[PDB]
RNA sequence: GCGACCCCAGGUCAGGCGGGACUACCCGCUGAGUUUAAGCAUAUCAAUAAGCGGAGGAAAAGAAACUUACAAGGAUUCCCCUAGUAACGGCGAGCGAACCGGGAACAGCCCAGCCUUAGAAUCGGGCGGCUCCGCCGUUCGAAUUGUAGUCUGGAGAAGCGU
RNA sequence: CACCACGAGGCGCUGUCUACGAGUCGGGUUGUUUGGGAAUGCAGCCCAAAUCGGGCGGUGAAUUCCGUCCAAGGCUAAAU
């Protein structure tokens, strides 16, 4: 019956309370690695909320990235090509903040699986996230119908295949019908069944 | 380009050449999912080879709503009107679908009615052999059950007929051409009429 | 490499309509009771009975 | 059919057909329909006039379902009406057939031809043209609206 | 309206005795439980107003509505939101007068 | 000085997990120019080639924050048609889907949150047994900053009847 | 061969309740992409929600209605 509390208040971030904590939570996150595990989640509900279970085979780590755009890693920013490709700057990466932090933790922690990941703290030039890794090995987790899925050796770096929540919004699938229909079941896959000249045997 | 003749608008200009897509293979399809089907019906034995009773439902749009064709799954008020428990109706052979709203009462009512003729059709093994339960079927009915091959109850449409009938003076003097255009100038000045009702 | 090499795409296949083909297969039916043709085509029949 | 190819009837000739002075060059005038405007501006003239420019409005998202609207001419509707319906007409002159164009998938019923001579119609359909109408009723039948 | 039966003007189309569509939980999606709203106003009361909720309620204290109604839009983002936002603070400002 | 907790450190501590390989198909990222426009810069080539990663026997998608405006359809996927169409485009060169309709196949479900408080009813490890892919007993530990159970909007909780 | 309905489901009723995912949606702007055209999706930065509410209804905006669904958690064979 706590757990409403907690959610309302994360929803009020521009309060003194959250500011202060926030403020506070950000200084420490800047002095420590970029990723480094969290002996328990501090968000309680939103992990809840993701899958999250308080049991053995459950890991949290924190993640934190740089912010901004993807600036065109060529050398002197010189480009070969006609102006429209000249752009060096002002370019943007196709993947969320929130989808490198989770495959920094999937290369990272390659003997985990990945679960899901929330949104903590950011400033300027860092943001943070938590991600929620299983421990796939665990009996504990291996006898939990709930979660034993990911087991399955299909469900190998999710992560690294835009399969996970964060995965699922930059592919364009958090949406259906007209506005998106070309995501499904993949923008490359629509293409190519687009693009093929079927010639059949009585034509 | 020249002579007369229509404008090219070929579109080959990409590397279609290796996105072609052959044919052959179209009587091994055709053979496979036969064998498919044949598998599927041993294994679903005595149960019919044509799938789960869909329902009568309308086309969509001004084009087809006229026709009537078969839907996904039947309405949880077709079902309750029919007195068929929705998580009961899957395991006997008809199909359920949650989403579809019922708007009139004519398509409820043809839904209900089939519902009624295939329980009426409908022939119920026990679970057990030896234990009749309330929606069991008799042993004389089990004995004389069989797999039915094509579909059990077509989906058709009344052929149209063409009769006779007596021209009052009422239809002889009925203008139809004038009626149209009336309700259609009315539904353009709707606004306008509304407008000034209220302006007044 | 060949000139114009050949493609698995070529218009192997050809669909004749219905009736013509119902057409042609009368025409062979009608022309297998000729005796003259029968003969003309190679068959051995001088002892068939009719 | 290769053997029937006129470039067999060339083999040993040279050009191939081409000509000796004009050649046959891979794109002499461009791609496709390139020049429309400069150098193959006569032939788009002359043959293709309309071709540039734009007129009209547009229409995002047109479907084309709402604009169905199957048209059938009154001297059709007779063709409708299977022979022994049409013998009982014949024989009776005090009832007319009753056609539902709209079953046989006809929404509007227009006004080309005529009818057989003092037959009595009625026609229900969707819409009529006033053409039509006015011969329906001089027929001596009737029109009756539906949807 | 049941449909005239005609295929132009109002109410037009096929002729059919509509239905009132029969009742479904997802009628109660905007609306949540009581004890939501109880948690809701004791975060509230725990947690404050944001900057510029107190910036469009100050400009509701002096009587500049449409300044604040405008304020409202460009931090909200839209013209429904906006308005929505300066109704709860302007019941927010009656509560507190009372 | 002792003790409790928190965060962290060292262990060849007891027991597990991971890296790499293959290319026809599959998923994510990055990303040209030749070329066409009879020149060329937007465009085209192409959301392609090259480059960097990740799986399986298929992958991906999937149970509507959908399609439509109808007398309404009802997860996803694929085929035919829609259609070289609506639209986009130095509106030039060119480019170009989707819905309905007909078919192949069909299947639905699991969670978070208020709701044990007459006691965490949950789970892991060691040890000892058993008809040993698991079950039972005992002992340590995890867990109340919440494991089990109920509930998922199509509902549902509670109460009363069958 | 034993087949136990405590309990849990099915059906009917109710002047009681009925909890549903946030730096997320949405908006501005920039870049890219799309047939998506006062902006199709995606992404960076800025702002930043709501619960008689929220998204969509292919021309931007205000007003009044109407239609349709319920995102920001997850699994799933077959047709290919
Ligand atoms: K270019
Ligand atoms: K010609
Ligand atoms: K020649
Ligand atoms: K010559
Ligand atoms: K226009
Ligand atoms: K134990
Ligand atoms: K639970
Ligand atoms: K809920
Ligand atoms: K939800
Ligand atoms: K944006
Ligand atoms: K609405
Ligand atoms: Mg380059
Ligand atoms: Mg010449
Ligand atoms: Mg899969
Ligand atoms: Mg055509
Ligand atoms: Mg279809
Ligand atoms: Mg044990």
């Amino acid at each position: 019956g706590a757990y409403t509390y907690v959610s309302e208040l994360w929803r009020k971030k521009q309060s003194d309370v959250m500011r202060f904590l926030q403020r506070v939570r950000c200084w420490e996150y800047r002095q420590l690695p970029s990723i480094v595990r969290v002996t328990r989640p501090t968000r309680p509900d939103k992990a809840r909320r993701l899958g999250y279970k308080a049991k053995q085979g459950y890991v949290v780590y924190r993640v934190r990235v740089k912010r901004g755009g993807r600036k065109r890693p060529v050398p002197k920013g010189i480009v070969y090509g006609k102006p429209t490709n000249q752009g060096v700057t002002q370019l943007k990466f196709q993947r969320s903040k929130r989808s490198v932090a989770e495959e920094r933790a999937g290369r990272k922690l390659g003997g985990l699986k990945v679960l899901n990941s929330y949104w903590i703290n950011e400033d300027s030039t860092y943001k943070y996230y938590e991600v929620i890794l299983v421990d796939a090995a665990h009996a504990a987790i291996r006898n939990d119908p709930r979660i034993n899925w990911i087991c399955n050796p299909v469900h190998k770096h999710r992560e690294l295949r835009g399969l996970t929540s964060a995965g699922k919004k930059y592919r364009g699938l958090r949406g259906k019908g007209h506005l998106y229909h070309k995501n499904r079941p993949s923008r490359r896959g629509t293409w190519k069944r687009n693009q093929t000249l079927s010639l059949r045997r009585y034509r | 380009m020249k002579h007369n003749n229509v404008i090219p608008n070929g579109h080959f200009k990409k590397h279609w050449q290796n996105y072609v897509r052959t044919w052959f293979n179209q009587p091994a399809r055709k053979t496979r999912r036969r064998a498919a089907r044949q598998q599927k019906a041993v294994k679903i034995f005595p149960r019919p080879t044509a799938g789960s009773l869909r329902p009568i439902v309308h086309g969509q749009t001004l084009k087809y709503n006229m026709k009537v064709r078969a839907g996904r799954g039947f309405s949880l008020e077709e079902l309750k009107a029919a007195g068929i428990p929705k998580k009961l109706a899957p395991t006997i052979g008809i199909a359920v679908d949650h989403r579809r709203r019922n708007r009139s009462l004519e398509g409820l009512q043809t839904n209900v009615q089939r519902l009624k003729t295939y329980k009426a059709k409908l022939v119920i093994f026990p679970r057990r052999a030896k234990k009749v339960k309330a929606g069991d079927s008799s042993a004389e009915e089990l004995a004389t059950a069989t797999q039915v091959q094509g579909s059990y109850m077509p989906i058709t449409r009344e052929q149209p007929a063409v009769d006779l009938v007596k021209v009052t003076d009422e239809m002889k003097s009925f203008n139809a051409y004038g009626k149209l255009r009336i309700e259609r100038t009315n539904a353009r000045h709707i606004g306008a009429r509304l407008k000034r009702a209220a302006e007044a | 490499r060949m000139f114009a090499p050949t493609k698995i795409w070529r218009r192997w296949h050809r669909k004749i309509p219905v009736n013509q083909k119902r057409y042609a297969v009368a025409s062979a039916i009608a022309a297998s009771a000729v005796p003259s043709l029968v003969l003309a085509r190679g068959h051995r029949i001088e002892s068939v009975p009719e | 059919t290769t053997r029937f190819k006129k470039n067999r009837k060339k083999r040993g000739h040279v050009s191939a057909g081409h000509g000796r002075v004009g050649k046959h060059r891979k794109h002499p005038g461009g791609r496709g329909n390139a020049g429309g405007m400069h150098h193959h501006r006569i032939l788009f003239d002359k043959y293709h006039p309309g071709y540039f420019g734009k007129v009209g409005m547009r229409y995002f998202h047109k479907l084309r379902n709402k604009f169905h609207c199957p048209t059938i001419n009154i001297d059709n509707l007779w063709s409708l009406v299977p022979q022994e319906v049409k013998d009982k007409a014949k024989s009776s002159n005090a009832t007319a057939p009753f056609i539902d164009v709209t079953q046989y998938g006809y929404f509007k019923v227009l006004g080309k031809g005529v009818l057989p001579q003092n037959q009595a119609v009625v026609v229900k359909a969707k819409l009529i043209s006033k053409n039509a109408e006015k011969k329906i009723k001089e027929a001596g039948g009737a029109v009756v609206l539906t949807a | 309206q049941p449909n005239t039966g005609l295929s132009v003007g109002l109410n037009k189309g096929h002729v059919v005795t509509k239905k009132e569509l029969a009742p479904r939980p997802s009628d109660r999606k905007g609306k949540t439980s009581k004890r939501v709203h109880f948690v809701r106003s004791l975060i509230r009361e725990v947690a404050g107003f944001a900057p510029y909720e107190k910036r469009i309620t100050e400009l509701l204290k002096v009587g500049k509505d449409k300044r604040a109604l405008k304020v409202a839009k460009r931090k909200l983002g839209t013209h429904k939101r906006a308005k929505k936002k300066r109704e709860e603070m302007s019941n927010a400002l009656r509560k507190m007068r009372a």
